[PDB]
DNA sequence: GGTTTTTGTCTGGCTTCACACTTGATTTGCATCACTGTG
DNA sequence: CACAGTGATACAGCCCTTAACAAAAACCCG
DNA sequence: CACAGTGATGCAAATCAAGTGTGAAGCCAGACAAAAACC
DNA sequence: CGGGTTTTTGTTAAGGGCTGTATCACTGTG
């Protein structure tokens, strides 16, 4: 049968493209960076997305990393609504 | 053996 | 029928998240109020 | 010399690929 | 019976912070084992 | 004390693609 959509795989099917793979993904690691492997996997991840000109998605995934930035300062939020022009209801 | 030294190998994350 | 893909399981053991109660202590949501403005 | 807009367009800037070379920092040991 | 604002106020409702011992879930091991779409 | 080794960081140029900023004749309270 031929192949599908890697994406479209469950959690569970799609082991055995990338059991061949991981064991020296583990092995160069422990060589070379010394045993981390979500380290050297976030960091060849990076280098695709950079690549691949994703620079917004790529700085995404390092808040996420990181810590998160989610939300405003109060301050930050009422100079916004003031001078843009903005009303209370908009 | 003998070590030939070099520059150490600093974690993957906090290079450039 | 062959071939490859796609899911299923196995038990011991590990981490990771939700909850069981209760009493306040906040923080968020949404309706009220009489009005404008284009005629 | 009023000063903060008003939006479309064009150009500059910065960051990836190839691959080999070059300036520079951190230990080792004679 | 025009309809979308206009902002302050106020009360109902959602979330949570505190305490530890549980349940429930996801996943790791490497290996064995059934459905299913093309020849 | 300084080669020697290992590693970091940048550089060279032809292209592609995303983002940022200057420029144009105008507004409006008078």
């Amino acid at each position: 049968r031929p192949r599908q959509h890697l994406l479209s795989l469950t959690r569970r099917a799609q082991k055995h493209r990338l059991r061949e793979l991981k064991i020296q993904v583990k092995e160069f690691a422990d060589k070379e960076e010394g045993g981390d492997v979500k380290a050297v996997c976030l960091t060849l991840f990076l280098l695709a997305l950079r690549a691949r000109n994703e620079h917004r998605q790529a700085d995404e995934l390092e808040a996420i990393m990181q810590g998160r930035g989610s939300g405003l300062q109060p301050a930050v939020c009422l100079a916004i609504r003031v001078n843009t022009f903005l009303s209370c209801s908009q | 053996h003998i070590n030939k030294g070099g520059r150490p190998r600093q974690h993957l994350l906090s290079l450039t």
